[PDB]
This record gives C-alpha cells, structure tokens and sequence, in this order.
C-alpha cells in the first residue's frame, strides 16, 4: 500500500537522466497524474502514431470502401490485417479490409510530389474494384512535409466520378499517439461523410434506433454486443467501424440514441452529433456479467416500461449461462492479480469483469489516455493500486518484478518479455486470438481464456530440476 | 447462448441461428450491399484473362505488396551485434511497427527505440532527440551499443544522422568513444532488404575505415560470412555447423540467433550473443568475406573490396545441391580445409532423398514469391527437383537479377513455361494462379488469402500455400527451420513431397467415389 | 482417352464419363450389389454406440490391428550390429515381408536371409538348412556375424537352433568362431517388439556369459544404452548428440542409423556402421546400463542384472519434457558429469515453445496408438501440454504396463476423460472416434482409413490424422525425424499445434461463410 | 554379348559353395533354363509364400468377401494393403479388401487348435459385417503343421449360416514359391465357388459373353482393359480378381470364351472350365499399342462380322492417342536398354510396350515361372539377352553392375538398391504407385513414368564435384 509503491516509482526513476525523471514522475502514480504528453525520447514507448489511430483502428475497419495507405510501403504493411475487426463481406469484390492497398512512394513522388500518382491510382482502384462504396486516403508521414494537396485531389476526382473520397491527414508526424488520429479521423467522418443524407427522409426511423458508436469488433464483440441489444427490442441502425459500412455511418444521423462503447477514440464525433442534430448519446459497458447487467439497464431506462421488461427478461435468459461460467471459472481465478496496460478504454472497461471471478487488478495504466480516462479510472481501482501513463519498457518490467502479479494483460510487444519471466499473459488487444469478450457469450470466452492461461501446467516448468 | 462445458469461441459462435439472423437483418436493412448473384458476377470478372491484362496495367496502385521499408532490415541487422541497441532516428509509430512485425514472426521480445520526433522537430529537425534519445536509452537499457536509422520523416527533413551524432558527443550525452554506427534508411528507396545493407555497410565502416593501416588480409585465416536479412534460425545455425565440421575459422558478421531464441527460465533477457564489435574490427584481417544473399548486399560488397581489399567470391546463395556444393568448395579453397566425410555422406543421403521422392515431385507446378536471393534459390532447387517454377514473382527484384534468374530458367527444361516478375504485388499474383493455374504456391502468409479466393471460385481451382518465406505469421515455430544447404534443401524437399502427397489423401477421401486410389503406400 | 500433354493417372482416369459409365454397368450388370440405401443404412450403424458394444464383445476376431510379428523385431536389433546379416530360419515367405515392410517405411535396402524352409522340413526338421544356409550367406554375402531369428513354422515343429548352429560349426560349414548368436522368435507369442528383446538378449548373452569372469563393472567407465525396437532416424540420433554434449562416454548397442540412412553415390552400401562386437565384449565393463524403451526390453533387463550386474534405473522412456529431464540426471549421477549449459537452453526453449503455444493446445482430444513405450511417452507430452489423451491404445501392451499409465493419467486435471486400451485395435478405435470423438488421432499410415471413414459421415466428424509411429508408408522422409529427448518434443509440439492451425484454416476458409475468422496472424 | 554373357555368369557363380554353384547354374541362361524348384538356403531370394499366391494375389483381391489370414498376425499385418488390387466399393459395409481380418493365434491357439477360435470368429465377421457375401479362410504355416481341420469347420458354419466360407490351405510351407498358392487358390474356388450356378437357367447369356481372366486391376489395369473389349461389342460377366465379386465369379460359367491375361497364376481354372463346361480360353496381351491392337484382332476374330468391325473401329479411335504419345515419348528413350525381374508373367508380358517406345530389354527374369512361361519368354527376347530364374540379390547386382542397363524394373525389395548405384528404377509390380498401364490409356501412362525416370535430373548428381 502507499508507501511501499512510492518507495517502488522513486527507485525505478532513478536510473533515469534528470530530464527524464522528471517528467516521468509525472506520469507515475498510486491512488496527481498527467498524460497525452510527448513519450521521451529512447525509452522504448509502446505507442504507436496518428495513422494507426486512423487508418489502424477508426477507418480500416469500414469494410466497402477502400483505405489507401498513402506514402512508402512500410506503414500499409505493417498493419495489414494486424487488427482483428472482424466484418462479413467477399473480400477482394465488394469487401476490402484485409486487403494493403498503397500508393508505394519511391524518390520521384518525394522529390515531386504524389498527387497525380493520387490521382491515377484513384482511377485504377475504379477500374478494378468496381464494387468499392467509397475511398479514403490516409496520409503517412511524407504527405504533409512535402507539401501535397490530398484535399484538391479528393474533391476533384470524386466530383468527376461521383464517389466520396476522404483525404485524411493522419500523418504520423502529428500528435503524441494514436489518440490525435482518432480525432483526425472523426473529423475526416464529419466533414466527408455524414452529412450525406442530412436532406434525406426516406429512412423510417422508429423509437427505439440506436447505433453503436466506437465498438471495432474485435473477435466478433459488437455482434456479441449487438444481440443482447435487439433481443431488449432495440434496433441497431449503424456499428461504428467494427464490420462498418459508409451506409450505416450514413445513417446515424437518423438514431434517437448514440451508445458509446469507446469513450476515447469516439466522443469527438458524438458530441458534434448532438450538436448538429440532437442526438443523446451515452457511455457503457459490456465487459463482465454486472457490467453489461448495469449497462443494458441504463441504456433501457433511457426509453421506457416495454424495454425495460425485455431488459429483465434478457438478464434472467442469460443468468443461467454466466452464473454457470462464475461457478466454473471463478474458484480456479479466485484473488489472482492481474496487472494490465492497454490503449485508451480496455485498462478500465476490464476491471469489472476480472472482478466477477474474484480477481484482482493491481496495476493497470494506458498508451494514449486523457486526463478525463484517468478520472473515470480511478473510480474503478482499488485503493492504492499502481497507474502508469505511457509506460516504458523498463518500468512495465521493474513494476512486474516487485508486483509479482499473477496474470498480466497487455499487448504483442509484451507478451514474450514477461512469459519468458514465468508470468501468465493473455492479449487484450487482440485477445490472444480468442474472443469476442463482450457481452455475456463473451465473459464465457473470456472466463475460458484466463483460466487456460492462468492455471496452466507450462508454468510450474520454468525451472530446471538440477538447478532447484 | 453459450454451453458452459462446450463454449464457442467466434468460430463457430457466430453460425449459430440467432447470430445467422441478426447479421441476415443488419445487412439487409442498413448495409445497402451490392446484390449477391453482382458480387459472383465481379468475383468471375477478377478470375479472368481480361481482369489480369488490366491488373497488369497498373501504375500507380500497389495492392498487396511483397516487400516492407528499410528500417525494418536495419533493425534485424542491428540485432544481430553484441548487446546492441537499435535505434531508430524519427517517428516512433515506426518502432511500435517494426517490433510487432518481428515479434509475430519469432514469436520473441523485439527490442528497439526511437527518440519520438513529433510536429515540432519537422520545422526545426531533430537534433534535440538524438541528444536526449541517446542519452536516455544508453542509461535505461545499458546497451554497449546503439545502432542508428531513420524513419521517412527524418529522412524527408534531411537530418544530418553524422553531425547529431557528433554533436551529441561533442555535448557530452553519449562518451566520445561509445559505438553509435548509423546509416541512412529511406522507406521510399528499395525495400527492407536495402535498409539491411546500409546498416550493415554502417557498422562495417565505423569500425574499420580509420583503422585500416594495421590490417593484414589473411593474417587471422578467418573467412567472414555475412547473412544478409534473415528470419530462419536454422539457416544462421546450419552455416555456422558446416564451417566448424569442415575446420573453418569464420567470424559471422551480424548473428541475431541467441537474441532471437531465449530460454524461457524466469528470466527475460534483452540481449544475447551476437557479433562482437572486437570482429568487426578485425574482420579486415581475415582471408575473405563471403555474402550469403549477394543481391541485396551490393553497397557492403564495395566497402568490402574497396576498402577491406577483399576479393568477394562470386557465389550465390547456398540453396539447392549446386549452390551448396559451390558454396563448400569455395570455401574450402580460401580455408585450405578439406570437405569432410560427413557433409560429403549429407550431400548423398539429400541426392538419395531426391531420388525416392522424384516422381511425385516431377512437373508439379509452383507460384512463389519473396525476396530476390531466396527465390532464385527456390527456382534453382525446383529446378533440380524437376519441377517447374511457372510464376516467379519479386516485388523488390531488379532487372540485372531478372536476368540472371532468366539465365537460370534458360538452362533447363523445367524453366521452360516459367516467367520472372519483378515489381509485381500478390494481387497481381492472384490472377497469375487463376489464368494459369499452377499446382502449388510457395510463399508467406499473405498468400492465405489468395488460396481463399482460388478455393471460392471452386474446389478444383484451389491453389494451396506451402509456406515458407517471411513473414509466416498464422503457424508456429516456423521460423525455426533451414532453408540453406543440403539440410535446408531436405527439409524443403520433405515439405514440397508431403503438400503433394497430403492434397492427394484428401483428393481421394471419397468413399466409393475416389478412394480407390486412397493408398496406404505412396 | 488421353491427351498427350495432361495424361491421367488412375485419379483422375476413372472419373471421366465413359469409365463411370462402364463401372455403373458391371456392378448393375454382374455384381449384384446391395442398394446404396442399405449401404448407409449399415454404414450409420456402424458408428453408433450399439454396434460399438457388439464390436467391444469380440474374442476370437482382431479386425485392421496394431502390432506385428516377433521376427520383424529381430531382424531390427540384428540390423543394428556392425556387418552383421539378419537370418530367419523359417519360411522365405516372411523375409520377404520383413524386408518390404521396412523398405517402405524407410524408403532403403534391408537385407535379411532366409534358409528356406519347405515341406519336407516341416516333418524331419530344419537342419540341412541351417548347415547349407548358413554356409550359403557367410559364402555370399561375407557378414561378419550371422543373427539368427526364426519364423512359425520352425517354431511349431520345435526346432532346437542351439544344436543345428553347432552342428553345422562341427560339420565345417562355418568356422568355429565365427559369430552366429540366435534366438527364438514365435509369432504367436507377444510381438515385434518381443523380437527385438529376444534378439538383444540372445546376442548379449553370445558375447558375454561365458566371459563373465574378468569383467569387472564401471572400468570403462561408460554407460551402455539399448534402444529397442526403434524406426525414427533422429531417435538414435539425439541420443548420441545428447550423451556427446555430457561429455559422456557411452555405448549405443544396436545402432542402425548408417544402415538406414546410406549416400545415394553411384554404389549401394549392402553393411554400414553398427555396434561392433568388441563393443558388446566390453559392456559388462560400463558402470551402468540404461534401458530407453524398458516395457518391451523385461528379457534383457533380467540378462543385464543378473548376469552384467548392472542395476539398471528405473527409467521411462526420455520422451516429454519431465522423462527427459529425468534421463539427463539419471546419466549425471551415473557418469559423474554435469548436464551442460547447452542443454539446459534446448529444455528452456521447448518451455518457450510451449508457453508461445498453449492457448491452441489446450484441451485438444486426442485418439493415439503404437507401442506401450511410445504411447506413455506421448501421453505424457500430451498432459504437460494441457491436452487431453482421451483413447490411448497399445493393441500389444500389458496389464501391468496399462496400471502404469492409468497412474500418469491420475496425476493430472488431463488425464479426467482418459481410458487405456490393451489387446484392442483399430476396428475397435474407430468406434472410439464416432462416439467419443476427438479433435484429432495420432498415428500410423493405418490411421488414414479411419479418417476417411468419419469424412463419410461428414465434415464435422472428420477425425484429422496426425501421422507419429510406426509404420508411415503414405508420406515421404518422415522416418527422420525425433521423437525423444527436447529435440524431439519440439518437433512434435510443433506438428500439433499447426496440425490444429491448418485445420482451423480448412474450416475458416469460406468465402463470406467462414473466413470471418481467417486471421493472419494466430 | 554371346560369351561376354557366358563368362559374367561362371564369373558370378564363383562366390558360392559347390552345391549352390552347381544348382545355380541351372537357373542362368543366355538366349536351356530350369525352373520352379526350390531356393537354395541362405542366398537372398526376393521370392515370396504360397500365402502371397492365395490371399495376397488371388482372394485378396474380391471386394464383397471378407478373407481371414489364419494363424498369427505377422503375415496378415504385412499384406495389409500392399498390392494394388483397385476396387470400387465402401469399404467395412459392403467391400473389405483394404482390411486386415485375422485369427491372431496365439500360444493356446497352437498348443490346442484355432477351430473353436475360428468358428467363433465367423460368428462375429457375420454379427459385425452383415452385408459379407461369403468368406476365406486362408491358411498360414502354423495351420497344416497343428492339423487343424478348416475344411470341416467351413462345411458345418457355411452350413449354418447358409453362407460361402472358403477354406484354402495356402500354408506359406508349401510349394516353393507363392506360384503353388495360385494353384491352391484355383483349386479353392473350383471346389467351393465356381459350382453354385450350375443348374440356374436364368442368366441371359449373349454370344458376346466373355470374362477377364487373371486381371488383379493393379492401379486400374482391369478397368483400362474392360473399357476397350466393351467399345468392342463385346460384354464381360467377370474380372477375375481385380475388382471382383463372388457373383461375377458364380457366372463365369455362363461366358462363351475366357480371356487369359495372366496365364501363370490362372491357366488352371481356365482349363477345369474347358473340361466342365466347354468354355475355350485365349492367352492375349494388353501391354502398348502392337500388342494391345494384335490381341483386339485375335479376340474379336472368335466372333462374328460385327465384332471384327467394332474392332477396327476401336483401333482407328486409339490411332491419334498411342501415335501422339510414341511421337512424344519414343525419340526421349530410344535404344535405352532395360532389364526387368518381375514374377510370373511381365518378364515376358512388357517387352512389346517397351519396344513401341524404341527401348531393348536386355536381360529378363521371373521370381516363380515355370517352364511353360520361359518357352513364351523366348520367343520375345533377342539373342544373347541374359535370363535368370529365382535370381539372388547377389546376381543381380552383380549382372547389373556388367550390363549396365539405362533402367531397371523389379520390385520394393531392389528398388532402393538400384538407386543408389545411379541406376533409374521403375517398379514393376506396383508401378510405383502410378499406372494403369493396360490398354491404350494405360500406354500413355507407362511412356511419361518411363521418361520421368530414366531422364531425370537427379542422376546427373550422384557424385560429388570433388569426389
Ligand atoms: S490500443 Fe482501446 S482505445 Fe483504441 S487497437 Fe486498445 S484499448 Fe487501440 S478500445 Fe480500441 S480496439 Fe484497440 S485494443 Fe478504443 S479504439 S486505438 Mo489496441
Ligand atoms: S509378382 Fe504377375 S504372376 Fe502374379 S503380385 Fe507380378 S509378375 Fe505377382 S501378373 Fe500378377 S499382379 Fe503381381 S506384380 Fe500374374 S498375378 S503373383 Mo507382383
Ligand atoms: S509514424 Fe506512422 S507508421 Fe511511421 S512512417 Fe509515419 S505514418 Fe507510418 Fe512507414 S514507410 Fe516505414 S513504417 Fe515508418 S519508415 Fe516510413
Ligand atoms: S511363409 Fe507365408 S508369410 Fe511366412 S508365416 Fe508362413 S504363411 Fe506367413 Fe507370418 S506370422 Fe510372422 S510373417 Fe512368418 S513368422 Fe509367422
Ligand atoms: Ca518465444
Ligand atoms: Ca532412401
């Protein structure tokens, strides 16, 4: 408690240079912090940039349209179907996700500019992907610096092919994180997108649509999410981004209610929706049994007594399917601590759910988090637990080593460093290739998963017996 | 629904009815999709001979591209030295990049940094992060030493890597003496290939080009090989093992394999093995220095010779019996060493292997793909096998290897039906297996999906991927094989006869339909 | 037809309309064949659990089993000795089984004689044979040692081997002192493996029990090491690696491995390496002797302790990741050497391959056969990786040895759904696989029949094989490969977890249906 | 060649003691040979048991029947799925020739008799596989040397049950070679098969009747013949073995001519139908175009106008087809020479498939031949080609390492041998799991795996560049 984790942060920080200590004593602390700030340079940052943050996670998922990782071939590589956002369509036809296309800068576009390659490859994605919905341009790090206009080409070419082609500039120059890629990304939505049918009545609307709003579905978790809401009898008229089409963006002008799953990289958008059009919009959660129990209320006490019925039936329909997971899994998990590190929503939307089978989170921070995420947070942790904002590699791995926790929860980068120091670690980016985690179908998954990890047998092997 | 005792993971969850119903409504009413018997339409169109000659015409648009960006070859390079930090000058998105790519591959820690450039060092550069970047990471992650490159930012505002190094130095961050090699790294030229050279000639150079009066070639009777981009462990292992049963003095010049491959014993360790900067320093001393992958390492072939005064051994890289054999007798030659009995009793059991194994492997058409020294490789072993290597494509290949590997195909009545392509992508690959189907592809696992969309158009349309190559990222441990020698040569001959004689078994699986040719013997 | 420049082989030849008219009209015109709809009907019954229980109550009937035959072992063990040919008094008719059932498998020359025994033998003995037999080889083939086996028939009519070796040295046939150690190999009791002990034993006790007076145990200080009945390459050969990487002296007795492996360069190698038989003179002079395959090695344990005086430990096969760690001590204490650091980073890296692969292996179900030291070995892999052995059958393993892995079994949270099958075979465990169906069976090339059995029910009882034992005809080279120490539980860890990798690529690779879940990276 | 071929054989002769020499010598001729006596012990015959000549060749081979290699479970285990006998069929319902039924003796088998054990057995073949259309015991050494009495037990069970239960007793023991297990087999059937049509009236005969005889359909051989005889007019009841039924067999007797493709291990039942029934029999060869197109013309020449012009027909079908391939494959392996050790009819059988590729077969030999088939052999070899009866592994090699033949065509057992001499090995027995190769389509087939394996690549690098 207390003054055994601040005896812990001062002694970390002092292999750092002044400079460096200083402001990452900053961003350490045990519940006073800051974040979305610089990383300092040459501290193994787990971040990543802007176009991740726009092409990555809020465009590449939207599945007819296709996304031009624009600039040289590393960036559209690397990130070709890293994310698992999942979407039913025939890829290559009228689907594009899993697909790297790319305008592959060589000297001569530095030297003199891509826009006309823009341009040519604008026409030549039309002529051989005639079924694509749409097309956005996502900018990596040369576009800007030297001086090219994505916008003119943009608004020409899609004048003179009536197709809506989005320049985004989501250089990876720009921001701190990810994060300002979320929001360049909104406003590429805002101002090339949903506006489209702002004259349009032809969309019958009824009481109770509503749309998702920041669920990539990842594994399946906004179908898992999705079902519980339509068997409540609510209709979902758009899925932002996870298994997304330009329609359904299209349309969520037309909902009674915004219901935002992720706070961080979605709330810019929602908020110019009530602006601009009225539109309510509300946060939840549908991670853990009491989590999605409190959310599927909270989001049914926003429209009245037929729901909120359906909402009841739908709690006491699965209270048989997770009360079973519960009884399973939480002996085997029971008082297991767990440490985590993520991007901007999943270090506190887990809590909850690690939480119904007994578990503990002693330690949990973020990549790219605000201020207004951490205030949220530390209404879920426990009384002096550890938080970290934009962790480095060193203090995630000295942090482990006094925690000692049980499991931990990360990402890719840092799954083989602490497996190799004998702590179970489970994905919760990708969710290790399971999931989805969401929903009740979910925390079914998700209970498995924590335990087939947690308890298993290649854990008590570390060790060679001759060296007991 | 969920069966607390038989939970459905996505597959198969998602097929149960209520989930086949509720993707059925969202679809029809918000989705405004293209009629399915249009979507079929298209799907044939892109089949086609007509589709491909338009594929083909494109010049602006890549689609799924068989190469990645410099830095990231700089990086496998700068891994594979003793206790070295690799360092990347720019934008940190580039790293968080860079290090889950590999880390998929080796399922492994993949260490590096960047110095985190932002918005503000592209009006006044970057030499406040080399400052501070160096500093903060000889500090934190107590390298012996950092090995710099660049991102396209940094290469776009021209940051002069040698003065902000120097300065830095002259500043006091960093000990005037401690290593930082750099090399320049631009994503918009060549490939990752290119940026494993530049690193590569960086660190060869900082540690000899001043030095170079003491140096007696031939006075430490070592030969150095240097690997080139590498992402097998057997391959680094399966050289290092013929030259010391062969009683060869070498120095491998960048051998990432222990930093690659840690126990997993409660320890994590962020460094391990690799070349010592003691060999690179004495590396102009030695007899020779062989490049194992000649065609991306063409800048440390003229440092190599131009200032080490080494005469590069033409030999192209050890795949295939010929390739290998040439490889052992050149260095023997330079070694004084004889073969041994035992790799001259390898070299017979492979030949015996490829006698048994011939005539299922005789004529069986291959796709492939890669990098240029790995495919033409593959193309000489296919070859030898008596296979034909119909479409050999290398996005990051060059016209004078376009040439060679033609000369190659010339040379034998298996290249007869074979093209070579260079600057083509896998979707142009794509249709390549569509118009003229061949039985197999050889590659990485982007072919996947090329395999799909061949098994959508009909079951006996269906290429299927034998995967070797990098990056293999949806099986284990493959990285852990050999393609190099006749031990590599083995293992892809074993692999090459097995697909064939697997996709026979399931062929004739067909009770009373076709498995009257289901043989236990085969 | 065919057409010249694509000819058919029989698949696809007989699919051609005109052939699949002609075979529609003989079984309609001639064969009077069931109707197909009694067909299914049968074939549905046979997978049910009733016609399970009615196949279980069999006593006198083995359908399709999993063992062989006493001399098919011993001509193994003989084999493995330095210029020595295997000889079966018997019957020609099953040396020339002998022979093709290894030429298969290994995909080599295995030679072995027979004396021919005919009719008129079968009423006055075999000794005419022996005497002319054995002259006849030691003439023709020059052996240094003859290996004599024997086959049913020249064991029913009771032929004393003993007393017709020594008639046949005392009539001149052969020398005095030439090697010809035998044993008695009937078929009809226990199996193969039997062979291989009786083999062993019979020639141990040639070189040693009338030289026991001057042996004095440990002063050669090396531990002896007895392989037993063993078909993978790399077994024999890891051993050897490991014991080399101890710095322990060591003495493989029976060593086939150069045999079965010869140089294809332009001659054939009839003898090759071996055991010699100073080799097996000096054994009783090792400190130890350690038995790697001890349930089918009881005859030469007794031999080894009561006559060598050798206590040998009690050790399990060096298979899985806790028997291996065990074996490299036992060698420790034994040899007084330390295991090296070499080998604790192979142990470390094997639990790095299994925390990177658990999440794909856990709970998968397995269905296994093959030999009782093979299959505890296998089992017990399967419990440390978090899998599930759910049948485990040894068609010839015993009740004291079925008591023995029912233990392991208890021992962990994995061995719950676990049952141990002896004197079954594969008729048996085909209804295992229909009503109790596992993920996946692991097997020998018999396997592939039950696999295409439950195709035919359908795709979602397709039981995939994954081919581990012995023997494997329908694949090529995969007799190289390990199955023992770390080397050999990486190999197969690795083929598990992309056995279930592919598998789950097959189901996920529809096309808008399935390939939702077709990720790249897994 | 002439005394070239003389002094290699007295040469190679030189290794073994007087007996063997002497007897030896008798079984290695220049183109005088004897056959089908006995192997002279300890000298590595590739030769095989009368077991091998009943069930491996002859039963094996029907698909509706189950057949039960009696005695313990080595020689059952290693015919498993061995020879390629095709057969269309569902396999464990209604056909069952992949599958591996046996006794399984054991000690107390032995020491009391396996008829308790065996009437047992019959009990649960018939409980678990309904849909049998008959069995076969088919006897293993232990058997006749225990006295057990399978022929009393097939009587009362086949009586019982109403069911078709062979007993054979094959006993690898008798004869020399599994030659004497055809006869047993022939015997086998003629006594408890052949008969049970004999006074049915109800099958519709055609004059076009006709039967393959000696067919196993290795690879689909049977299936590539049958198609020919049927685009010519004429019908065929049977296939004797390869791919066939109990039935097919009990109608045998209703053909007006067998067609003899493998006179060794069939000649005798041929024969007993010519004395019972009066049903004449022709030998023919459907090995390449020359013999495939003469054996057309002789077959269809025992029959009416109509049949002589279906025949012509079919040979101006196939004209394009087996001239397309010698135009592709015959300048590819011209005056490669051969030398074959195969069984009891190929030996001789190939040569004229060989020679329509422009290849000479310079030395032939047979595991089991007797002197019936060498005095056929002659008339297709040239002179001074080397013949050689129940070779050892010894001679062989020792001809091979002379003669130095271009290609070598034998069994499992010398293919590896061979190989790694450098020479080019095709399998002659299972066709090195390819074929068809009877027929017209079958040519097709044998020219590409000729040419794939005589002008490969890899025998160019058996030796090391620097030795
Ligand atoms: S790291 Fe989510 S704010 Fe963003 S990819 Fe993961 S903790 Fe992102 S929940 Fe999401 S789907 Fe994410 S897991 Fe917000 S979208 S930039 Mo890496
Ligand atoms: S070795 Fe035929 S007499 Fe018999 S199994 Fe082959 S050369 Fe036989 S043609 Fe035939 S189908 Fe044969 S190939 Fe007569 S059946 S005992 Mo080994
Ligand atoms: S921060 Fe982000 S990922 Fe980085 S480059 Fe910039 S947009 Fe892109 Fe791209 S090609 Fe390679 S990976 Fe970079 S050096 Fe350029
Ligand atoms: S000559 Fe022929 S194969 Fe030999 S046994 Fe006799 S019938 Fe048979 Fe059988 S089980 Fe084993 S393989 Fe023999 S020793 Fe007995
Ligand atoms: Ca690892
Ligand atoms: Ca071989």
């Amino acid at each position: 408690s207390r003054e055994e984790v601040e005896s812990l942060i001062q002694e970390v920080l002092e292999v750092y240079p002044e400079k460096a200590r200083k402001d990452r004593n900053k961003h350490l602390a045990v519940n006073c912090i800051i974040s979305n700030k610089k990383s300092q340079p040459g501290l193994m940052t787990i971040r990543g940039c802007a176009y991740a943050g726009s092409k990555g996670v809020v465009w590449g998922p939207i599945k007819d349209m296709i996304h031009i990782s624009h600039g040289p071939v590393g960036c559209g590589q690397y990130s070709r179907a890293g994310r698992r956002n999942y979407y039913i369509g025939t890829t290559g036809v009228n689907a594009f996700v899993t697909m790297n296309f790319t305008s592959d800068f060589q000297e001569k576009d530095i030297v003199f500019g891509g826009d006309k390659k823009l341009a040519k490859l604008i026409d030549e994605v039309e002529t051989l992907f005639p079924l694509n919905k749409g097309i956005s341009v996502q900018s990596e790090c040369p576009i800007g610096l030297i001086g090219d206009d994505i916008e003119s080409v943009s608004k020409v070419k899609g004048a003179e092919l009536s197709k809506t082609i989005v320049p985004v500039r989501c250089e990876g120059f720009r921001g701190v994180s990810q994060s300002l890629g979320h929001h360049i990304a909104n406003d590429a939505v805002r101002d090339w997108v949903l506006g489209k049918r702002d004259e349009d009545t032809t969309f019958a609307s009824t009481p109770y649509d509503v749309a998702i709003i920041g669920d990539y579905n990842i594994g399946g978790d906004a179908w898992s999410s999705r079902i519980l809401l339509e068997e409540m009898g609510l209709r979902c008229v758009a899925q932002w981004s996870g298994d997304g089409s330009i329609s359904e963006i299209e349309l969520t002008p037309k909902v009674k209610l915004n219901l935002v799953h992720c706070y961080r990289s979605m709330n810019y958008i929602s908020r110019h929706m009530e602006e601009k059009y009225g539109i309510p919009w509300m946060e939840y959660n549908f991670f853990g049994p009491t989590k999605t129990i409190e959310s599927l209320r909270a989001i049914a006490a926003k429209f009245d007594e037929s729901i909120q019925k359906k909402c009841e039936e739908v709690i006491a329909k699965y209270k048989p399917e997770w009360e079973a997971v519960v009884a399973k899994y939480r002996p085997r998990l029971e008082g297991k601590r767990v440490m985590l590190y993520i991007g901007g929503l999943r270090p506190r939307h887990v809590i909850g759910a690690y939480e119904d089978l007994g578990m503990e989170v002693v330690g949990t921070g973020y990549e790219f988090a605000h201020n207004d995420d951490y205030d949220r947070t530390m209404k879920e942790m426990g009384d002096s637990t550890l938080l970290y904002d934009d962790v480095t590699g060193y203090e995630f791995e000295e942090f482990v080593k006094r925690i000692k926790p049980d499991l931990i929860g990360s990402g890719i980068k840092e799954k083989f460093i602490f497996q190799k120091m004998g702590i179970p670690f489970r994905e919760m980016h990708s969710w290790d290739y399971s999931g989805p985690y969401h929903g009740f179908d979910g925390f079914a998954i998700f209970a498995r998963d924590m335990d087939m990890t947690l308890n298993n047998p290649c854990w008590k092997k570390l060790q060679a017996p001759w060296e007991a | 629904s969920q069966q607390v005792d038989k939970i459905k993971a996505s597959y198969p969850l998602f097929l149960d009815q209520d989930y086949k119903d509720m993707l059925a409504k969202k679809r029809d009413g918000f989705e405004e999709k293209y009629p399915q018997d249009k979507i079929d339409e298209v799907f044939q169109w892109t089949t086609t001979k007509e589709y491909q000659e338009l594929n083909f015409q494109r010049e602006a648009l890549t689609v799924n591209p068989a190469k990645a960006c410099q830095p990231l070859g700089a990086v496998l390079c700068a891994l594979g030295f003793e206790k070295t930090m690799p360092y990347v000058h720019g934008s940190q998105g580039c790293v968080a990049y860079f290090r889950s790519y590999f880390n998929r591959h080796f399922r492994e820690p993949v260490s590096c940094v960047s110095d985190s450039m932002t918005e503000d060092a592209a009006v006044f550069g970057g030499q406040q992060n080399m400052k501070d970047g160096l500093q903060n990471c000889k500090a934190t992650y107590k390298p012996d030493m950092i090995a710099v490159s660049t991102t396209c930012m940094a290469e776009v505002i021209g940051d002069d890597l040698n003065a902000f190094i120097n300065n830095s130095k002259k500043e006091g961050f960093i000990p005037d003496e401690f290593p930082v090699p750099f090399a320049h790294t631009p994503s918009f030229v060549g490939s990752h290939v290119t940026g494993w050279d530049n690193m590569f000639e960086g660190i060869a150079r900082y540690f000899t080009l001043k030095s170079m009066d003491d140096k007696v070639v031939g006075s430490n009777k070592k030969i150095n090989i240097v690997p080139g981009f590498e992402t097998y462990l057997g391959n680094f292992r399966v050289i290092k093992r013929m030259l010391s049963e062969m009683g060869v003095g070498y120095s491998l010049l960048s051998d990432p394999e222990e930093v690659l491959d840690t126990p997993a014993d409660g320890q994590f360790r962020m460094y391990a093995g690799g070349t010592t900067q003691e060999e690179m320093k004495d590396a102009p001393n030695a007899l020779n220095t062989v490049l194992l992958q000649p065609w991306h390492l063409e800048k440390t072939k003229k440092f190599v010779e131009g200032t080490w005064k080494h005469e590069v051994p033409k030999l192209n890289i050890p795949m295939g019996l010929d390739w290998t054999d040439e490889f052992l007798m050149k260095v023997s030659e330079i070694s004084g060493q004889p073969i041994p009995a035992s790799l001259t009793k390898e070299r017979g059991r492979l030949v015996d292997m490829m006698t048994d194994s011939h005539t299922w492997l005789h004529g069986k058409r291959f796709a492939l793909w890669g990098d240029p020294d790995f495919v033409m490789g593959l193309v000489k072993f296919l070859l030898e096998l008596g296979c034909e290597p119909v479409h050999i494509l290398c996005h990051n290949g060059n016209k004078r290897w376009k040439k060679a590997v033609d000369a190659i195909l010339a040379a034998s009545p298996y290249g007869k039906n074979a093209t070579v392509y260079i600057g083509k992508d896998l979707w142009h690959l794509r249709s390549l297996v569509f118009t003229d189907k061949p039985d197999f592809m050889i590659g990485n696992s982007y072919g996947k999906f090329i395999q799909r969309d061949t098994l959508h158009k009909g079951k006996e349309f269906e290429v299927p991927l034998i995967r070797i190559g990098f990056p293999i990222f949806d099986r284990h441990h493959l990285h852990r094989s050999t393609t190099l020698g006749y031990e590599g040569a083995m293992q892809i001959l074993t692999t090459l006869v097995n697909s064939i004689l697997e996709r026979l078994d399931e062929e004739t699986r067909g009770m009373q339909a076709t498995d009257y040719n289901h043989d236990l013997v085969r």
